[PDB]
DNA sequence: ATACAACCTACTACCT
RNA sequence: UGAGGUAGUAGGUUGUAU
């Protein structure tokens, strides 16, 4: 009560696998060599078997592949010996899927059959089968998706899903593992205009009420403020940052949201400074700054043989990376990548457009792999020891060089 | 050393009452749940428009394949896999002259050039609605690429051939709403890509490798506007309600304005799903606050509550609230003040402003899709965008972004708001894709937006989405 | 009206 | 505007406290 039928193995699989499926769900019993994702050992003589002793119609799909092909005939030949030994006028019924092939080119096997037509609409050609097979009496169950359903889970997915496997991911954090111990707020009063440039500062400070909100000490700023030489220490406000962190401060004087926030711009200050200390380029976006390098700073730009500068078409493209620091978690120095491009080895192009669509032309070739080794590499270049690398704050705050790994338990098999 | 939890790819359900993961695949398989008999198509534009129309109705019917079949599913003709007649021969032509369109399209004015030539299009739509025997369930507009490349906001026209919003599309479909005529436009290089060519001798967009894609986005498109279910949620509760809150700036009204435009999503007692646009965007005067005021929040809260109670008869166990912005204490007072006591409110925030990309190690590929990093009990990432096992490939393109949810407002298990998440991302009616990034409430209540913000002012506004997208 | 951080939208251009 | 994704460019708001 089987159907069989038969095509080209890899050519005309979409149409057989659509087929199938649909017949199954149907109600009918479908033999195909693509719905037994596993082969046992005797194929042909099984397959011949099957021919002989099962099938009561032999579906053939009729394509310019299976026009010669050497197991379909054998097939056909079979399956014309079993029609003639049944007695059945209409048990091979091929099906003309392609429009390549012409109606006079098929083969003698199945020259002088009625054919259904595929060609046009797979609907009507399917239409056409079931009234043939409701015609002719062909045996079938009651019809239930349910099977088709499960089949196509069984063979065509099984190899297509979700296996339970550690895996590591680097993210672009980087973890700040060591802070200063306090705070101090500097009431220097007037203090020639406290430094009216404020930003311009060898070192991080910003301006509160009266005070000035920084990590190192009170003379460090003699350079710029003369006045300071003569500024006391008496005036300044301890306050401890391990204890900031955990959301400790409380009272009118400063609110804890607000001590957060000034840490925030301390940080993002003096990442600023340092990356201007580390002699690298700045270009200036809508919103923030990148830090990027030129052509020959490396020899031969293959930093841990990596690569950062490198020849797209006609201009040269840099990679670069622009940074910022959050305590939301923890605190977090977090990092973004970009590409630039220049007209030449030391120089830049001023049409923001062309940058664009050079950044969108190169970022599809690019790929997973070599955005996380081209951001750790420029990340190694920019730290200073082992595993870890410092920026200025006396004092000084140390970031680590090793993004923090996330860890997994689900993964696919590439 | 932190560890990522895994969602299970939520299941859609389709005819037959049979789950699957993929929209293509269930469709190809099982069919859409409702039963359309065909669909008559009206079609608006030049006598090429018409033939490129013909054209591409005539090659949809046949089977269409991609380059891989794996990566991208084949498109095995419309009739195959809707079960449903959408053929040229149930084509009402409406013709556009091309003297007509050249007539308004050269002006100094951009404003009244787009005016013109939507005035054009949508008057002749109007009058064959109204005017004429035949039934057309969806209007197709082939709109040539001039009047596209110079009838947007910022196109500025070259002297060489020298309210409402100066956009095409947003106009066209703001003005045609109190018709509720469900349309549907197409541009000529999109139905004939092989003919608009470069200067290279090749076609500017190139469709070969896609081929089958395309077929499956426009035809389950049209299914949808033409009154056709193609697939609905199947692993959802009962009795719980989500909202979307997107704020769009009103640039006709002389004073800028904030609208703020909802979309609803729910099940009904027939195991459905009904999904809606709440409407009537609700307008903050200040310009740079995205904040309801006190009325109007209640206003919002009232409409949502009234239109569930009135298609199930009572009242939701829970209501989640998705927007892109943060509430303030004052739209939680006020929506607290309407809510019954019985009913739980949530007011989560979706944004994709954290940069946290994660990077495999072991590939060329990215993270799967569906990890989370669950940061607290109130805050945490999805990877809604990533490698897909199905289709052997990854739905970015070179590194995803994560969606950071956070439960801002109210007591809920931010496992569940994942979950709900990312089967809401399974939900978008106007592609055939596999689950997309944004939740669907969020960017249908966005495609409502931007087209109720394109029209100096409007009466109530179908809650039908055939009408907007 | 300056500086800052922390959230927000509108508008393009390119790849598949 | 078949649809998503990734980027870039402008603008504005908010507790601050000059
Ligand atoms: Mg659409």
């Amino acid at each position: 009560n089987k159907i069989f039928i038969s095509h080209a193995t890899p050519d005309d699989n979409d149409f057989t696998r659509w087929l199938a499926l649909k017949l199954i769900g149907l109600g009918y019993e479908v033999w195909c060599d693509i719905l037994f994702l596993d082969k046992g050992v005797d194929f042909w003589s099984n397959i011949e078997k099957v021919i002989r002793e099962d099938t009561c119609k032999f579906l053939l799909v009729s394509s310019s592949y299976s026009n010669q092909r050497e197991g379909v005939l054998k097939e056909l030949a079979v399956a014309a010996k079993v029609k003639k030994q049944l007695k059945d006028d209409k048990f091979i019924i091929p099906l003309a899927i392609d429009e390549q092939l012409s109606y006079d080119d098929i083969n003698i096997d199945i020259v002088r059959l009625n054919a259904i037509d595929f060609k046009m609409s797979w609907a009507r050609g399917l239409k056409d089968i079931l009234e043939a097979f409701e015609k002719q009496k062909v045996p079938k169950e009651v019809a239930d998706a349910s099977k088709s359903n499960l089949l196509y889970q069984q063979i065509f997915l099984h190899d297509k899903s979700v296996i339970e496997k550690e895996e590591i991911y680097d993210s672009n954090w980087l973890s700040i593992l060591s802070f200063p111990e306090e705070l101090r707020f500097h009431e220097y009063n007037w203090m020639l205009p406290k430094r009216f440039d404020v930003r311009e500062l060898t070192f991080p400070a910003v301006r509160y009420k009266n005070y000035l909100c920084t990590f190192a000490w009170a003379y460090d700023f003699t350079y710029h403020l003369p006045k300071t030489e003569t500024y006391h220490k008496s005036k300044t406000i301890r306050i401890p940052t391990e204890e900031i962190l955990s959301g400790s401060y409380d009272s009118n004087f400063i609110r804890n949201a607000e001590c957060k926030r000034l840490i925030v711009q301390l940080l993002n200050k003096a990442f600023e400074l340092r990356m201007k200390d580390k002699e690298v380029q700045e270009y200036e976006m809508s919103n923030k700054t990148a830090y990027w390098l030129e052509k020959g700073k490396l020899e031969k730009d293959k930093f841990e043989k990596t690569m950062l500068v490198g020849k797209q078409k006609d201009k040269n493209w840099h990679f670069a990376i622009s940074g910022a620091s959050k305590l939301y978690p923890f605190p977090v120095l977090m990092i973004s990548s970009h590409i630039f491009f220049t007209a030449d080895g030391k120089k830049l192009i001023d049409s923001s457009s062309v940058q664009h669509s050079s950044r969108r032309r190169q970022g599809k070739n690019w790929w997973n792999n070599t955005w996380r080794t081209k951001l750790l590499a420029f990340i190694k270049y920019l730290s200073d020891d082992d595993t870890s690398f410092y920026l200025e704050m006396e004092e000084k705050v140390f970031v680590s060089n090793e993004p923090v790994k996330f860890k997994g338990n689900v993964s696919y098999n590439i | 050393m932190k560890e990522l939890i895994y969602i299970e790819e939520p299941k859609i359900l389709f005819a037959h009452g049979q789950k699957c993961t993929d929209a293509r695949d269930g469709l190809a398989l099982f069919g859409p749940l409702n039963n359309l008999y065909g669909i008559k198509s009206g079609v608006i534009g030049t006598k090429q428009g018409l033939k490129i129309f013909r054209d591409y109705l005539d090659h949809i019917q046949k089977p269409i394949y991609n380059s891989n079949s794996i990566t991208r599913p084949m498109f095995p003709g419309f009739e195959a896999v809707f079960d449903c007649k959408w053929e040229s021969t149930g084509i009402t032509f409406k013709e556009v002259t091309n003297e007509d369109i050249g007539k308004f399209l050269y002006n100094s004015s951009t404003h009244k050039r787009t005016y013109d030539l939507v005035s054009l299009f949508i008057d002749k739509i109007i009058s064959a609605n109204k005017n004429e025997d035949e039934n057309v369930d969806v209007w197709f507009v082939i709109v040539p690429d001039e009047i596209y490349k110079y009838c947007r906001p910022n196109s500025v026209l070259p002297k060489e051939m020298v309210n409402y919003d100066a956009q095409f599309h947003d106009q066209f479909k703001a003005r045609l709403l109190k018709h509720t005529i469900p349309t549907q436009i197409f541009r000529e290089s999109t139905l004939a890509w092989r003919d608009f060519k470069n200067a290279f001798g090749l076609p500017i967009r190139d469709f070969s490798k896609i081929e089958g894609h395309l077929a499956w986005t426009i035809s389950t498109a049209a299914f949808y506007k033409a009154g056709g279910k193609p697939w609905k949620l199947s692993d959802v509760r009962n009795g719980v309600c989500y909202l979307g809150l997107v704020y769009k700036k009103v640039e006709k009204s002389k004073n800028p304005r904030n609208a703020c435009c909802a979309a609803q999503m729910f099940l009904d007692n027939g195991d459905g799903t009904v999904f809606k646009g709440e409407v009537g965007p609700w307008y903050n005067p200040k310009n740079g606050q995205y904040h309801l005021e006190p009325k109007e929040a209640k206003a919002l809260l009232s409409q949502s509550l009234q239109s569930y109670k009135e298609q199930i008869g009572e009242y939701p166990k829970e209501v989640f609230i998705h927007a892109k912005t943060r509430f303030n204490h004052q739209e939680w007072d006020a929506f607290l003040e309407v809510t019954p006591k019985e009913t739980n409110l949530v007011g989560v925030t979706i944004s994709k402003t954290k940069p946290l990309k994660l990077y495999k190690t072991e590939g060329d590929y990215t993270i799967l899709r569906g990890n989370a990093y669950v940061v607290n009990e109130r805050s945490a990432f999805l990877w809604t965008v990533g490698y897909v096992p199905k289709i052997q490939t990854a739905l970015s393109m070179e590194v995803p972004n994560p969606l950071f949810i956070e439960i801002n407002k109210g007591e809920a298990d931010i496992k569940q708001v994942l979950k709900d998440i990312l089967s809401l991302t399974k939900l978008n009616y106007n592609a055939c894709i596999f689950a997309d990034g944004e939740p669907v409430t969020l960017r249908f209540a966005d495609k409502i937006g931007e087209i109720l913000t394109a029209s100096t002012d409007i009466k109530t506004p179908p809650l039908a989405f055939k009408y907007y997208i």
